[PDB]
């Protein structure tokens, strides 16, 4: 899922390294 | 402290030592050379195989090339493979493998390496805890909460596991049942628990249950550095933007965007009421347990700064029109959609995640009374055909107590203060 609206998810950021 | 070397490399310690002299002294390309050396040499040595990762991560580090990244992840690997690892390193170098495979995005890498370690150490509750992470990282809630569930069994009073607990609880909507699991988590002060996600949530659940402890809780992840103020709680910030619940027009700089919006509002409007009429499944139902009651859906046309190119096929004019805008359609931290609320809809008091946006609401059909939305201490209502701009990483809450149905057009924009260096490369939310 994605924060949106909210700050529900445990990170609102996809990790893709440097 | 820790033991890393096995019989073998005991004998070798001078060469192993010499090595890593070098990797420290930051002469990471000789280090690089010295372990595969050593490596070469002594191809069942668990010390020089992890030597050879941690300079492929240091290089990985200096290069900041993923692909060195990848080759380090392996090497790790390899060191749990080797004959006679002595227990600290093993666990050290597997630790650091999912630890750099989360890094990398490697979530479902990440898990399996965790799941090894639990299965290698079974007495460690922290390597238990640490797999939680794992699946919550993935979106794995129930896998998550099961294990929380198994630290707990054990370790009644594991700060980091009940933080975690409550936070999945919470996700869950058992609010009531969080709360505990949360303070008494932020309170034992156990490493991991100082963490402005669980502030946040506690003091969320403490305002959806009408306890009044929730802003002194609020106050302290403030205090702690978790949040700017007590009002604005968003968690992915750049410091330093002007920080105000309310926005004119003129204070954004946004002025040519706003204008478009409010010249042209009614083929925005009619477009949405086509959608509402002719294809209502676009409108899909909020989604982040940010509603008491009531019903509230949103036609999102751009998220991520990136175009629905479905969705655009309903509101093609719509689409048209704000293309000439990037300060919203490049905005990776905000969206475009339209929302529409009915009544007895009650939305909790919440913020956003960043305070990297600016959030524009234009009113398409606002009924004559019982709308209202509060940013920080101040309630407004909606015009039909015009703006209003407030910043969502500020505590804000809406009602809709109408007779009819209420639409708005949601319009996201960078914080002006950005540069546009930042608004390149600020990771997506
Ligand atoms: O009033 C709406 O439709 C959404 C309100 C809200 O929470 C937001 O725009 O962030
Ligand atoms: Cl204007
Ligand atoms: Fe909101």
């Amino acid at each position: 899922g994605k924060c949106k609206d909210g700050l529900g998810e445990y990170t609102c950021t996809s990790l893709e390294g440097f | 402290k820790p033991k890393l070397l096995n019989k073998f490399d005991k004998t070798i310690k001078a060469e192993l030592d010499a090595a890593e002299k070098l990797r420290k002294r930051g002469k990471i390309e000789e280090a690089v050379n010295a372990f595969k050396e050593l490596v070469r040499k002594y191809p069942q040595s668990p010390r020089a195989r992890y030597g050879k990762a941690q300079c492929e991560d240091d290089l990985a580090e200096k290069r900041r090339s993923n692909e060195v990244l990848r080759g380090a992840i392996e090497t790790y690997q390899e060191v749990a493979s080797l004959p006679d690892v002595p227990a600290d390193l093993l666990k050290l170098s597997l630790k650091r493998r999912s630890d750099r495979q989360q890094f990398l995005g490697h979530m479902r890498g990440s898990l399996l390496t965790l799941q090894r370690l639990v299965q290698l150490f079974p007495n460690d509750t922290s390597l238990k805890n640490d797999l939680g992470v794992g699946y919550l990282l993935i979106g794995d809630n129930d896998n998550a909460k099961k294990v929380y569930e198994e630290v707990l069994s054990v370790t009644p009073n594991d700060g980091f596991a009940k933080v975690h607990y409550g936070f999945i609880l919470k996700a869950q909507n058992k609010i009531a049942e969080s709360i505990p699991y949360l303070k008494e988590g932020i309170e034992s002060g156990d490493p991991g628990t100082d963490d402005g996600r669980f502030y946040f949530h506690l003091g969320d659940a403490m305002q959806r249950v009408g306890n009044k402890e929730a802003y002194k809780w609020y106050e302290l992840g403030h205090k702690r550095g978790h949040f700017a103020s007590v009002w604005q709680r968003s968690l992915y910030n750049v410091n330093g933007l002007k920080a105000q619940p309310w926005w004119t027009p003129k204070e954004t700089g946004y002025t040519e965007l706003v204008k478009s919006l409010e010249r042209n509002w009614k083929l925005i409007r009619d477009e949405g009421l086509a959608v509402m009429d002719k294809a209502k499944g676009l409108f899909l139902p909020e989604d982040e347990n940010l509603r008491e009651k009531g019903d509230w859906s949103q036609f999102t046309l751009w998220q991520q700064g990136r175009r629905n190119e479905n969705a655009c096929k309903g509101a093609p004019k719509t689409c048209t029109l704000l293309e000439k805008f990037p300060e919203t359609t490049g905005c990776r931290r905000g969206q475009i959609k339209y929302s529409i609320m009915h009544p007895g809809t009650h939305v909790w008091p919440h913020t956003g995640p960043t305070n990297c946006r600016l959030r524009m609401h234009l009113g398409l059909v606002i009924p004559k009374e019982g709308c209202k939305i509060r940013c920080a201490n101040e309630t407004k209502t909606w015009e039909e055909g015009k703006v209003l701009i407030f910043d969502d990483s500020f505590e804000h809450e809406v009602w809709q107590d109408a007779s009819s149905f209420r639409l708005i057009f949601i319009v996201d924009v960078w914080h002006p203060e950005l540069t546009p260096q930042q608004r390149r490369s600020l990771p997506a939310i």
